[PDB]
């Protein structure tokens, strides 16, 4: 169980500015100053490649453990109150 | 002077003011007094 | 900006047009002309150049300086105050405060009688013909060769010379060199990216940075540790 | 405005139209008119000179000044309380409170009987010829260009002299431009955006700058501590 | 965990406006004078260049750390739960 | 970037070009020309020489080196620390803190009287022979190819030479290979990835590596063991 | 990659495109180019081939191999510790901590004064009359086929020698194949989802994995029972 | 077609919200004022 992990193209960085010392200034910020007329946007921009190359937002590589991790606490929860009862002893019992 | 409502700019920041306005100097809100004041009330009534 | 505005000589962008067959019949005052065009559109501040000088006033009015263009300000000699602009209908006229300013021409019309004030302008980098300066900035460049190329087959696209296909591709590329242009120059660099960080992350607020000439804008703030 | 209202002649405009073969025929008398009409279209404050002149009331009535085109606003000499639109039917008419006025041509139609009123109006900057003087800014120039290109390219379409894609061409260039200028017109300087600062952000609302003659809409709104 | 970071465009800050004193008088008065007809604009406004260069809001850099922070807190409840009950020293037993 | 910068020299490019029938007119004088337009467009900083040169300071003016495009930081020389934008309007001119500086030519104009500043600026390689020396990547080659073969077929097809399907097709491969390139010089390496992961994951945040020379935005945020 | 790279000659390819009677016009010199042209639009890591090669710094530098392409890593020949990259603007240069390094032409700018290190880099398998050696993989064998052949009918269809159509298709078809070979050498094999799973499930995390040469990267993470 | 249509228009100002918005802000500063005091509103009934 790792977090959620954001798939982040670069595209827009600005000219002469460096990855590092970019995302530098949107941690303190929240700010990122991103340039949409790049040289690299100029085929979505002019309609020469697919205009989503400019958009629809940033992949997510979420795999769902947390409702897999909830399955199994609920589930051990439910042993512990079955092993309980079969012995006769419940939890108000060792209350 | 924080017990009597002077807030002093130069010790809760570098200063780059005189006069007493809240555009740029600030307003203290005296919300230290009443704890303190239940403890030299209750020194009394001891 | 990330880069520096190096200044290069008019003719720079006439040795890039005239490359094209059907722009040869340009010239140094066209070029003058739509260059002036350009840079007017476009108002990039970066590309004119920041003077300061002080004036006289007379009697709520004051002579302005020939190069003037723009003013970033206006502030009183003696005391360094800042002055806004005129919300007045009725400035120097009398019946039977706070200081400001108002400038249509070449006259400034202040709200004080007898005073000198400094006036911080922008006007344009001069050549020693005397001629305007562009940046040597290829973005800038390639932009400005797109506008006039763009200004001539429209000319010509009008008298029916041109295919309104060209003119269509010449359009549709200047207008994204309009836009490459305009991130290039206004996109701030990583030092002016500290001074708006400092200007961001206040505890204290700062909203008195125009009664100082925007000095301590980017002032960093610092807590006391207690 | 970030800019300034430099002021030049009228031909600068006829210096830029005439370089196109298809307007060769345009002529001072022609650039007079267009020059207004785009001038009154495009309604921009900056354009006109703001001028205060004071006149006396007859009885409800006043003479009213030769060059005014609109009134900013209209107060008593004396007192200096600003007039409001007389929303009133029956002014000067007596069967068997707060001052006001209105105004239709060379007449103003007040409500006090005996007095003396200043004005402060607008008008437009002359030449040392009778003429209208306009601003040098590129922008506005352009724009004016495109005015008077589309206006003589809509005759010659109608005529059926001019291709209809040159003139959706000119019209599109015309609207875009006509756009940008509006904006470059109006949008608020930095000394601007002060005043209208001072007026947006106040714990205690100021809601008379109309009696004064909105002398006090930018000032700044200081709180004691205590 | 970092914040929300805003990725942004200066394209609409007026002509003859630095970007420092622009969001300035941004922070103060909330409202931010911006140029819809610049002309880096001119290209989405005649039809030259396409149309999410005027419009489609405002990016995103965010990532769930929050939910993450978050299914970490409750996992370290549930084995303190379980490591009192182990013992037989429970909370109430606690306290 | 993961790749590295291995220098070429420009005819390399013409190496590539002149396989094309229709690009044989193509030569040095045009190369270097479309080269530097297409440096600038990328705007890559990969691709510019990392320097650094100190100047001193006669009264808030210093001399700037020749060859500077950009400047990363600027700093005191005895102090070490870095300068910020300057967002004064009035610095050198005085009435009757943290230090800054702007650069605009050749000129750059700092906050302080006397004193040695040290300038990280990037410059172009250059050849033995004074041109600009250009990457061996062959994305890059290839995109700078396909820029040159675009501009000389937008040209040719506004002379008529070329048919627009070809000129469409060009574009588009000169569209893809921009975005190519672009994030092959921009992505980061993986000694790249850790400098930005220990930016990144930081319980005490550090927000203050612009005083230094950004020398620790890169460090491990080590937190003893209690 | 599932597969094994089993290296075979350049001719190869040529035995495979010169098949087309469109394509007998090609040589080694366009296979060669157009072979290093796709290997590194493609990027593939697989193609290259790892080697390690210590070098001794002078003074905040250092010389690079010859054949050195990207780097993997570089790190202290004595201590074994992994340098990350350069965030510093004033690495070398004094005024009146973590190591790093920088690499841009033959070259390398690390901040360490009198060391060994050693460099984990990529470089391309070469021929014994000194050639670019490809991969036998018949997907990557047919990708370039497709890439050669998209070039030359792309020659072409400039010179108008052949159909739309059949661009279309070549480009259709190339990139379908370019997408099949991306996958092929990239998806793990099961070695290394192995690798890989022991790196996804960890109680533990493991973040230190750069301070070793990722060694204990895919090392199985074990838990003592109690 | 919009003129057979388009339903009945309102000029519709929000000062429902603007005016609680003061209203939370009058209970805010007469109970912070009883804080500093010590005087709470249980200890005026």
């Amino acid at each position: 169980n790792w977090g959620s992990i954001l798939e982040l193209d670069l595209s827009k960085v600005p000219k002469g500015w460096d990855v590092g010392k970019w995302m530098y200034y949107a941690r303190v910020n929240h700010i990122a100053v991103i340039d949409s007329f790049k040289e690299g946007t100029i085929g979505a921009s002019t309609g020469k490649l697919a205009g989503a190359l400019n958009n629809a937002g940033k992949g997510m590589i979420e795999t769902n453990i947390g409702n897999y991790i909830q399955q199994q606490i609920n589930l051990l929860e439910f042993i512990k109150m079955e092993m309980a009862d079969v012995a006769g002893i419940s939890k108000q019992r060792e209350g | 002077d924080l017990l009597n409502g002077r807030l002093h700019m130069s010790d809760l920041e570098l200063v780059l003011i005189k006069a007493a306005y809240i555009p740029d100097r600030l307003q203290h809100y005296p919300i230290m007094n009443s704890k303190l004041n239940v403890l030299r009330g209750e020194e009394s009534k001891r | 900006m990330v880069n520096n505005i190096n200044w290069v000589k008019l003719p720079v962008i006439l040795d890039r047009l005239l490359r094209h067959p059907l722009l040869t019949d340009l010239n140094l005052e066209t070029a003058i002309q739509y260059t002036l065009d350009f840079i007017s559109a476009m108002g990039l501040p970066n590309v004119y150049v920041d003077k300061i000088e002080t004036i006289d006033i007379k009697e709520y009015r004051g002579e302005l300086p020939c190069d003037l263009i723009s003013i970033n300000q206006v502030r009183l000699h003696k005391n360094g105050i800042a002055l806004r602009a005129m919300t007045d209908n009725f400035n120097a006229y009398p019946t039977h405060g706070e200081p400001s300013f108002k400038t249509q021409g070449r006259v400034i019309f202040t709200s004080i009688k007898h005073e000198k004030v400094d006036i911080s302008y922008k006007a344009i980098m001069l050549d020693d013909e005397g001629l305007p300066l562009i940046p040597d900035n290829p973005i800038f460049l390639k932009t400005l060769e797109l506008y006039i190329k763009k200004e001539w087959f429209t000319i010509l696209f009008d008298m029916g010379k041109i295919s309104p296909a060209v003119l269509n591709n010449t359009q549709q590329e200047y207008a994204f060199k309009a836009g490459q242009c305009n991130n290039e120059f206004v996109i701030p660099s990583v030092s002016e990216m500290e001074a708006i960080t400092n200007m961001w992350n206040q505890l204290i607020p700062r909203v008195t940075e125009f009664r100082r000439g925007f000095k301590n804008l980017g002032d960093k703030e610092y807590i006391r540790v207690h």
